[PDB]
């Protein structure tokens, strides 16, 4: 009924890979594979456990029976870095695996922080978002702590991450801490310490409101 | 060749229902096995259920039983997806594929946002460039778009001109109900007192094309 796939994987160009999708109960050879990149629609890659759809490059090959299956790719290209989803097409109810996003590996890039204190039109509107940006870093797991008046926050801050870039393959994050006019005017310092796979020391950015 | 044509984007209140088309203009129908898969924001595909005309009956996956109903009116070569008792996690891009296994061709999708909030153009605020917005010879401004509904909202700078180093972040869903995002553009420090910086946000679901200008 279910289908088991791990989430991510990071590889280089040329590298060889194998996305394993296992199954709970046995399906024989009624597993299929699909490839989908952002804002786009799923393109069927493999089906019949091992049978390449039409138009599929020879680096792609399916393999495997019973309960466990494999999408193996030969050498890797700029284009193959998508998300591959497996699908059980054996039972009455086709089932999908959670998907495996292949992203491009590369050399560490410590993020360069930015802390845009609130505007004015917002403050006068009734609230206040505080934007702490992180430009071009890798890997993608950069942590951001929000501190107010030396107090540790949690719940009021929302983060977001740009999809990996084709050219330099980096990431850019963006934490946005929103508060209420009053709430906001009743605190001095505003920093966001960032710990990152690239920084031996968490970098801090801040500004004492009303300045 | 054969094409799947799905219905228009829908904004149903957290409780309404919803039926979706998915016309098929290619060759046959009768045998093409239609299937309905939905995909929440940055989430795996999720097979809601499929069917086969010539056989009329369909089956739906467990959690979707009782509240879902997919039909097909071959006399029109179309398929219909019926989803009742709506909640907030039912929000997503609904696809209807075909396979006449494997599952060849798919549709363009369908955006059904469910949430107890009404449409609304977004505000717009200058993420002004100052001391705490630079390093080396690079300063970076940006535009904070906020409180709109539903998706999506485009953002072009200097009306298409500016193209390099502009990160238009993904949207963010808020407790409030409305989404929000922003677009920073890390440009040259020097180029501040010299060039003009204006972002072009636009939210057509509410006919809007606000324009602001970031400055120090």
């Amino acid at each position: 009924i279910q289908m088991t796939q791990s989430p991510s994987l990071s590889a280089s160009v040329g590298d060889r890979v194998t996305i394993t999708c296992r199954a709970s109960q046995s399906i024989s050879s009624y597993l299929n594979w699909y490839q989908q990149k952002p804002g786009k629609v799923p393109k069927l890659l493999i089906y019949a456990a091992s049978s390449l759809q039409s138009g599929v490059p020879s680096r792609f090959s399916g393999s495997g029976s019973g309960t466990d299956f494999t999408l193996t790719i030969s050498s890797l290209q700029p284009e193959d870095f998508a998300t591959y989803y497996c699908q059980q097409s054996y039972s009455t109810s086709h089932t999908f695996g959670q998907g495996t996003k292949l992203e491009i590996k590369r050399t560490v890039a410590a993020p360069s922080v930015f802390i845009f204190p609130p505007s004015d039109e917002q403050l006068k509107s009734g609230t206040a978002s505080v934007v702490c940006l992180l430009n071009n870093f890798y890997p993608r797991e950069a942590k951001v702590q929000w501190k107010v008046d030396n107090a540790l926050q949690s719940g009021n801050s929302q983060e977001s991450v740009t999809e990996q870039d084709s050219k330099d393959s980096t990431y850019s994050l963006s934490s946005t801490l929103t508060l209420s006019k009053a709430d906001y005017e009743k605190h001095k310092v505003y920093a966001c310490e960032v710990t990152h796979q690239g920084l031996s020391s968490p970098v801090t950015k801040s500004f004492n409101r009303g300045e | 060749q054969v094409q799947l044509l799905q219905s228009g984007a829908e904004v149903k209140k957290p409780g309404s229902s919803v039926k979706v088309s998915c016309k098929a203009s290619g060759g046959t129908f009768s045998s093409y096995a239609i299937s309905w898969v939905r995909q929440a924001p940055g989430q795996g595909l999720e097979w809601m259920g499929g069917i086969i005309p010539v056989f009329g009956s369909a089956n739906y996956a467990q959690k979707f039983q009782g509240r879902v109903t997919i039909t097909a009116d071959e006399a029109t070569s179309t398929t219909y997806m019926e989803l009742s008792s709506l909640r907030s996690e039912d929000t997503a891009v609904y696809f209807c594929a075909k396979g006449g296994h494997g599952m060849d061709v798919w549709g363009q999708g369908t955006t059904v946002t469910v949430a107890s909030a009404s449409t609304k153009g977004p505000s717009v605020f200058p993420l002004a460039p100052s001391s705490k917005s630079t390093s080396g010879g690079t300063a970076a401004l940006g535009c904070l778009v906020k409180d709109y509904f539903p998706e999506p909202v485009t953002v072009s700078w200097n009306s298409g001109a500016l193209t390099s180093g502009v990160h238009t972040f993904p949207a963010v869903l808020q407790s409030s109900g409305l989404y929000s995002l922003s677009s920073v553009v890390t440009v040259p420090s020097s180029s501040l007192g010299t060039q003009t910086y204006i972002c072009n946000v636009n939210h057509k679901p509410s006919n809007t094309k606000v324009d602001k200008k970031v400055e120090p």
